[PDB]
């Protein structure tokens, strides 16, 4: 197949998939707060 | 120092390699099953886009929906009917006693 | 050539819903996961709650005489000391005791 | 304002 | 402030020029019209089909390009697809440099792709590869799929079901401006 | 130099410009029917000219580089002249 | 009041030409004259 | 609309249009008074790439690599397969850079600019080796074989196993050419190749350097994920396919078109010639290749450019 080479290397671990379903380094709540004080303020 | 900064690269990649596995199962596992189909897609592309196809337009902030509307500066002899002629002629000017009623 | 024979507007309605609802799932996932969850869930739910709670609710200004009287709210987090004038929401139940 | 580093959130 | 030059002698150019073909020995190798589709040519056939014959029956477009491979394993098996298929619906084989207007409406992205349209806007299913791991007959069992599910939408419901959507309004204007002369709008 | 002819047609065709720097397209209207319009040009669904404007050679240059290795597969003494002559990094 | 100056200021400088006979965008439309050649 | 005689005017509709420009641009550019440019997080590509050309750079190429293609079809977003192939590729590249660094650069005790001169040292130095090639009509020619001496004449040989035939032209092609037999005629895998070659260079002894190694099997493996067919189809030759991917639009285009018609041309009328009838001429080829080989360094000195020029002195 064309692309089996490349997702072979795509094996994750269960702690790794727990971690991106609840999305530790893509949600950033950190940032969520800092765009809502950046809005309230804007006003 | 050169010890230190190169073990501080070595932990780096490896952050780098955690993040990249919970990237690979955070798309695999919820965006590949939650990815719109693409039948409701944005029906538009970005003007650069269209100005690097060669496809841009820029005017006619307004518009002409009848052909009989669009085609009255060249046709030179008919832009309007009769009909449409007698219908105009009845406001040359504006109803000053429709106004007040 | 406005409407086809054999189809009616309320399946023409329900269409266009579906048109609305699929375009607004397409821009929310193409979109910042910093923005879109605050200004789409946490705004509207906060105002709802505020709106509700003012427009249903009758609230009542509490003062206390005395200083010795106040409460004790030194374990309670946020509200580390008591403050007279307080707006307190009730039920329309809600005894003295 | 561009450059040739890529930051961590941005990779 | 954002701009592009307008364009080149080079990017004006004939696009798909003729290349020298090798006599009868380089074609000797270890891996050594169609009556059935429509190579399209003209925006003007890409249109009319697209609104009359898209609105008639179902068509499967293939848009191709040269310097693709994935295109020249696809063709053969397509014409195949275009054999069988043939009674119920129509096929056209485009190439986006020669036509790219038609690429442009029906939104391909990249190459090869098969576009399954019926109304311009009722059905329109776009198949292809876009990281690299299909082949050319799960992109033809795709299609086949699609033009199953068509069929089957269109007998649906007494024949309705299948109306156009935003084209209704838009006319592809925002996908491209150049139909605001086609629909007779003023450019001034 | 005979056998660098080739040389000399390459520096010969240098700075042509190409389509990685401008537009791909322009549209053109009929003047008899303005209702009419063509495109001529090619397809893009590129707009990064500004930054591609350096770097447009890079396609050549792999296309090269895929053929010398489907040659080198066959015979690996080809590329010996310059490898004699110090133009790779090469530890001899 | 801007219509009155726009249509007042197309009388004096259309209404006396003999070159515009309708706007020179459009000129295309026009039948062809017998005279050139 | 304005009060103007004559709306319809050039002067009007140019003044519309830089206005409209301007507008857009006002309000949807990256500038120090942005109006829409805000609450920026997650960049989309346009500016992600204006911002990060490191970035850019590397998603094009793996872009032209993983699917030989144009430029006009790069993608707005790639996918995040070949996200995570890039960065499995970069932790790779720089484990054995750092492993090299660690033990050479401290037992000795603006990369944009770097890349750039990296890449055209590259383009020209190919381009010069495809000259030379085309010089004799040894570039691109498939499925014949070309050569130049007894060893390499051997050694190709031993691919088909002896079979095969030999043909020759004229004193003017300073190299013999081999077709094995149509079984044996394929192309093999881009691994295989750079194992070949690194092989080669090893035994004869002149190996490159680990990053260029390295890089090389990167371009293998990238090469590898296209499949079955990665250069041709099948009834496709090598020159054939060449001139499909070719750039229409390349200066040089003119230049491979006529190389080609001459090779074909050429090749059309070669005559045949046994085995033994090559080895004593391939004596003299031998000799007068490794003369032109001398005589190239000088050449790159009268048109190469000013890099290969202090580069071979
Ligand atoms: C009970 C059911 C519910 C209630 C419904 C009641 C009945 C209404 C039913 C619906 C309408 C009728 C339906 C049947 C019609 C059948 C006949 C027919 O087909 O043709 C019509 C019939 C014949 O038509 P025709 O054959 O084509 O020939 C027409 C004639 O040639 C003449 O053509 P013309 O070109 O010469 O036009 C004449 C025009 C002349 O042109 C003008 O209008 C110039 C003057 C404009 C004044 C400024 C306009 C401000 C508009 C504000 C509107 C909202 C105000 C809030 C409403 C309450 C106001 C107290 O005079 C007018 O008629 C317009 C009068 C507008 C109202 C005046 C408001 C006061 C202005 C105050 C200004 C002064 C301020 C300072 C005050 C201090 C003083 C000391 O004539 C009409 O009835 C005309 C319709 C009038 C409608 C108003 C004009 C449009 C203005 C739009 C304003 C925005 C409204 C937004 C709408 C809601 C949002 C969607
Ligand atoms: C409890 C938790 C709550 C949290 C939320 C949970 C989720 C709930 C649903 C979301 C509700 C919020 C809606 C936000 C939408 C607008 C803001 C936005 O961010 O949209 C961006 C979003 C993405 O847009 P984009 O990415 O920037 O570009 C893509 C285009 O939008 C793509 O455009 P397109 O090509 O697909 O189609 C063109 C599009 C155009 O949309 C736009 O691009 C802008 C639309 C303008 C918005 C503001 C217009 C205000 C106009 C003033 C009204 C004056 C009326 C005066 C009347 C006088 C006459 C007497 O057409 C429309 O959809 C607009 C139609 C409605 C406009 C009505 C204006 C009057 C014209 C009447 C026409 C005839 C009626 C329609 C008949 C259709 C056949 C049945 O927009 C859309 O997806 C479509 C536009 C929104 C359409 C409305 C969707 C249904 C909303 C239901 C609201 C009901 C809420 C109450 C719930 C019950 C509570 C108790
Ligand atoms: C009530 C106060 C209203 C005053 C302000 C509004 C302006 C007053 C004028 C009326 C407003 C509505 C105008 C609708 C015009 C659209 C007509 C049309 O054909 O659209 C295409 C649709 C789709 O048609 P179609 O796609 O199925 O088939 C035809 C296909 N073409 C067009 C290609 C031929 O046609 C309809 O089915 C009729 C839709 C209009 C009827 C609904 C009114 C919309 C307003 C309510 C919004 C909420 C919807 C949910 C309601 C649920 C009810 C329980
Ligand atoms: C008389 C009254 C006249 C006035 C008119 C009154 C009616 C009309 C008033 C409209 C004006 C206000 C419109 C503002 C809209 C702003 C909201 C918004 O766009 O959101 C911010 C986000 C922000 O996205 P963004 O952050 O990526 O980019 C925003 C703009 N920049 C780039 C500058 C930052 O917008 C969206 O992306 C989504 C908008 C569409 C969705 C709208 C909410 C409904 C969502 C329902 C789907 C839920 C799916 C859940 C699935 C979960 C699993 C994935
Ligand atoms: C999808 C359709 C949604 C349409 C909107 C429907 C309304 C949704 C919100 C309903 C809230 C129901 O929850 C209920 O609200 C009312 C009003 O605050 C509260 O009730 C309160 O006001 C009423 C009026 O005096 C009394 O019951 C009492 O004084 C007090 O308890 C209930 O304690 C609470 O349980």
């Amino acid at each position: 197949r064309p692309g089996q080479g490349s997702n072979a290397q795509f094996q994750t671990s269960l702690a790794d998939k727990t971690r991106g379903l609840l999305g530790v380094g893509f949600l950033r709540p950190t940032k969520m707060a800092s765009f809502a004080a950046t809005f309230l303020l804007n006003f | 120092i050169q010890h230190w900064n190169k073990s501080y690269e070595k932990q780096v990649y490896s952050e780098s390699v955690a993040l990249n596995r919970t990237f690979q199962a955070r798309n695999q596992l919820v965006l590949d099953r939650l990815k719109p189909s693409g039948a409701y897609r944005l029906p538009a592309v970005d003007y650069k886009r269209q100005l690097s196809r060669g496809t841009l337009v820029e005017g006619a902030d307004f518009y002409l929906p009848t052909a009989q509307e669009q085609q009255r500066l060249a046709r030179h002899f008919e832009p309007y009917s009769e009909q449409e002629q007698e219908e105009r002629r009845k406001f040359r000017f504006q109803s000053i006693s429709v106004y007040l009623a | 050539p406005l409407g086809v024979k054999g189809r009616s507007v309320f399946a023409g309605m329900r269409s266009f819903i579906g048109q609305r609802l699929g375009r607004l799932y397409d821009s929310f996932y193409y979109s910042q996961s910093s923005t879109k969850y605050v200004m789409v869930f946490l705004f509207p739910a906060g105002i709802f709650y505020t709106r509700f709670r003012a427009d249903t609710k009758l609230g009542y200004h509490v003062f206390i005489n005395e200083e010795k009287l106040y409460p004790d709210y030194s374990q309670n987090y946020f509200d580390t000391k008591w403050t007279n004038g307080r707006k307190v929401y009730l039920d329309d139940e809600t005894t003295v005791e | 304002k561009p450059s040739w580093h890529v930051a961590r959130e941005h990779r | 402030s954002f701009a592009i030059p307008p364009a080149n002698a080079a990017a004006l150019a004939d696009p798909l020029p003729a290349t020298p073909t090798p006599p009868p020995v380089f074609e000797a190798v270890s891996s050594a019209a169609l009556k059935n589709v429509e190579e399209v040519s003209t925006m003007e056939r890409y249109e009319a089909a697209v609104y009359e014959e898209s609105f008639k029956k179902p068509i499967v477009c293939l848009f191709f390009a040269r310097f693709s491979l994935q295109s020249k394993v696809l063709l053969q098996p397509f014409l195949d697809f275009a054999a069988s298929a043939s009674n119920n619906a129509t096929f056209f084989l485009i190439d986006c440099d020669r036509v790219p207007r038609a690429a442009y409406h029906a939104r391909v992205e990249n190459v090869p792709s098969l576009v399954v349209m019926k109304g311009d806007d009722a059905f329109r299913q776009t198949i292809t590869d876009s990281v690299g791991v299909k082949t050319a007959g799960d992109l033809i069992q795709e299609a086949r799929s699609a033009l199953d599910q068509v069929l089957r939408l269109d007998q649906q419901e007494g024949g309705t079901k299948l109306q156009p959507g935003v084209s209704s309004y838009t006319h592809h204007i925002g996908v491209d401006n150049l139909n605001v002369y086609r629909k007779g709008w003023p450019v001034a | 130099a005979r056998s660098f002819r080739w040389m000399q047609a390459f520096a010969a065709v240098k700075g042509k410009p190409t389509a990685g720097s401008c537009a791909a397209g322009t549209a053109v209207v009929n003047p008899e029917d303005p209702t009419k319009v063509t495109l001529k040009g090619r397809y893009t669904n590129f707009s990064l000219q500004h930054i591609w404007e350096k770097y447009d050679y890079l396609q050549t240059h792999l296309l090269l580089r895929e053929c010398m290795l489907s040659q080198v597969a066959k015979n690996p003494r080809l590329l010996d002249p310059e490898i004699n002559a110090g133009l790779t990094p090469t530890v001899f | 009041g801007k219509i009155h100056g726009a249509v007042w200021r197309m009388k004096h400088l259309f209404a006396t030409n003999f070159k515009m006979v309708g706007h020179p965008r459009y000129a295309y439309a026009l039948p062809k004259n017998p005279l050139l050649q | 609309q304005p009060g103007v005689v004559d709306p319809e005017a050039p002067q009007e509709v140019e003044a519309f249009k830089q206005a409209w420009h301007s507008r857009m641009g006002k309000f949807n550019d990256r500038s120090d008074t942005p109006m829409l440019y805000a609450y920026m997080n997650e960049l989309p590509s346009w500016e992600y790439y204006d911002l990060h050309r490191s970035a850019f750079l590397e998603h094009m190429t793996y872009f032209l690599v993983r699917t030989g293609g144009d430029f006009r079809f790069f993608p707005e977003m790639p996918p995040w397969q070949w996200l995570a192939h890039m960065e499995n590729l970069r932790f790779k590249l720089l484990s054995v850079a750092q492993s090299r660094r660690s033990q050479l650069q401290l037992a000795n005790l603006h990369g944009e600019e770097y890349t750039q001169k990296f890449l055209q040292y590259e383009t020209e130095l190919f381009q010069a080796c495809a000259a030379r090639l085309m010089g004799h009509f040894m570039f691109l020619c498939d499925p014949f074989i070309p050569v130049q001496s007894a060893e390499a004449l051997s050694a190709v040989t031993r691919v088909d196993n002896g079979k095969g035939k030999l043909f020759s032209l004229g004193d003017d092609v300073n190299a013999l050419f081999y077709l094995p037999e149509q079984q044996r005629r394929d192309v093999e895998r881009p691994t295989q190749a750079v194992q070949t070659l690194l092989g080669h260079l090893e035994a004869t002894g002149r190996p490159f350097n680990p990053c260029y190694s390295e890089l090389l099997h990167v371009h293998a493996e990238v090469l590898e994920e296209r499949g079955e067919h990665w250069l041709t189809a099948p009834g496709e030759c090598v020159s054939q396919a060449f001139l499909r991917r070719l750039r229409t639009d390349d200066p040089a285009y003119e230049v491979y078109c006529s190389y080609f018609k001459e090779m074909y041309e050429r090749f059309a009328g070669a005559k045949e010639v046994s085995m033994e009838d090559g080895r004593k001429r391939l004596a003299t080829i031998e000799k007068n290749a490794q003369e032109e080989a001398a005589a190239y360094g000088l050449a790159l000195k009268t048109m190469g450019s000013a890099e290969l020029a202090h580069k071979a002195r």
